[PDB]
């Protein structure tokens, strides 16, 4: 979840 | 790294430019569940904006993806708290969670154990108000929280932290503060970050218990 | 008040002279190598340190002027932070190890004997390595330790301003030491920030430690 | 409190 918002 | 080549004014304008918006609560009984739901809903929408703003914090894109996740998951509650404390500066005795959700110490007693963290948040806001914390100083402290809360759990981050320190001193010297007043105010602001860390840790305990 | 009238050099020598001794831990070969034995060794050591910490706090400039009630409040907020920054300072010259006592030097592997202590052990080791990279001086250490005592409970209580005036003088003392060591004004500002930001991590380690102790 | 007594003694 946090990776998708940063990606 | 492009962050280390910025001037103090460019660092300030970049941080002010990346400021996230001030969101509103839902505004739809009087319950601890109704109140915890309104704050949970509000903080979840703030987190999405908080994931955009650190991306624009100079030096944060240079980190690896895993390190960015690490810093955010360490400092997210701190960043929410210092933003709330900043919004509440001109409302003594009250916490402005949202323009349509302004609460005092008495209304915080509606939730068990929140009145203590509520008093600490109020005391932090009163301290910022008596120091006349400036917006340019606020965005510098909030960037420091992001890069420092998870850094010991790395030379690039420390070199960016040094430039943010140069920026704070640059702002104080421009406002006419003497050299002694510059290092005293710098120390006063950074010592508050220890209390904000304290409030975050107390807040995490109740969230891990509420879940 | 004598605290607000001291010079920077008098403040340093005052803090250096108030330094508590370095205590030894029990060395009982009849006790087995277990978690409860290790937690008993650290508990016994910390309890004896607390008695010296209270006398040391009395000798910190400005602490006597406070009300008794306030002194109790500052010590009960900062006591684990002060124990931790002392341990971290003793362990500077022992990379990868924590010098709880001259007869009790532990690495992170030995820290696994107690459940949950390895994460705090790693945090203490990282804080110790950071002090070693910065080349932290003893005069700077006693300044940071006095800041912890006066700052950890100041926002949870005429008096709060007096604590803040003493805190400003300790800041004047840290800068005085750095300018004495030949650091430029920019280096003085940066090093001051680096040290005070470490206090946020020491507060973090203390709060996590209080959780396990309350369990 | 022992913290009281030790601060008085
Ligand atoms: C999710 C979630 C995240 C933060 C909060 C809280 C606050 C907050 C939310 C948004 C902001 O922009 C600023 C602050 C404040 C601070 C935390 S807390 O420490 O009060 O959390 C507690 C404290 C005591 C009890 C409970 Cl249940 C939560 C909570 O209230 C609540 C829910
Ligand atoms: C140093 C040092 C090493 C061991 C001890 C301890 C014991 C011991 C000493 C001598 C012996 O011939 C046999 C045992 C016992 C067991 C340890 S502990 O479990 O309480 O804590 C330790 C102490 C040292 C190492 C480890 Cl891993 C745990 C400590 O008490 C104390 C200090
Ligand atoms: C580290 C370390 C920890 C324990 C040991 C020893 C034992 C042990 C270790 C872990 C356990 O979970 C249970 C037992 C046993 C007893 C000790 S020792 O007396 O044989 O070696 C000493 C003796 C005195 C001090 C120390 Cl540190 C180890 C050593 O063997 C050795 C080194
Ligand atoms: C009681 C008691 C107090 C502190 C400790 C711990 C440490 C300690 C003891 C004496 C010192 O001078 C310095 C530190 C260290 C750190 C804490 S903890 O957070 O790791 O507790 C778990 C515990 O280990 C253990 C038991």
């Amino acid at each position: 979840i946090l990776h998708r918002l940063l990606q | 790294s492009l962050a280390l080549s910025l001037t103090a004014d460019q660092m300030v304008s970049a941080l002010l430019d990346a400021e996230p918006p001030i969101l509103y609560s839902e505004y739809d009984p009087f319950s601890e569940a109704s109140m915890m739901g309104l704050l949970t809903n509000l903080a979840d929408r703030e987190l999405v904006h908080m994931i955009n703003w650190a991306k624009r914090v100079p030096g944060f894109v240079d980190l690896t993806l895993h390190d960015q996740v690490h810093l955010l998951e360490c400092a997210w509650l701190e960043i929410l708290m210092i933003g709330l404390v900043w919004r509440s500066m001109e409302h003594p005795g009250k916490l402005l969670f949202a323009p349509n959700l302004l609460l005092d110490r008495n209304q915080g007693k509606c939730v068990e154990g929140m009145v203590e963290i509520f008093d600490m948040l109020l005391a932090t806001s009163s301290r910022f108000r008596m120091m006349n914390l400036q917006g340019e100083e606020f965005v510098c402290l909030k960037s420091i929280i992001l890069l420092n809360s998870g850094v010991y759990t790395k030379d690039h981050i420390h070199r960016v932290l040094d430039k943010i320190t140069d920026t704070l001193i640059h702002l104080m010297a421009k406002a006419g503060l003497t050299l002694q007043q510059q290092h005293q105010r710098l120390a006063q602001l950074l010592l508050i970050l220890s209390h904000i860390r304290h409030m975050s840790n107390k807040g995490m305990e109740h969230l891990y218990s509420m879940k």
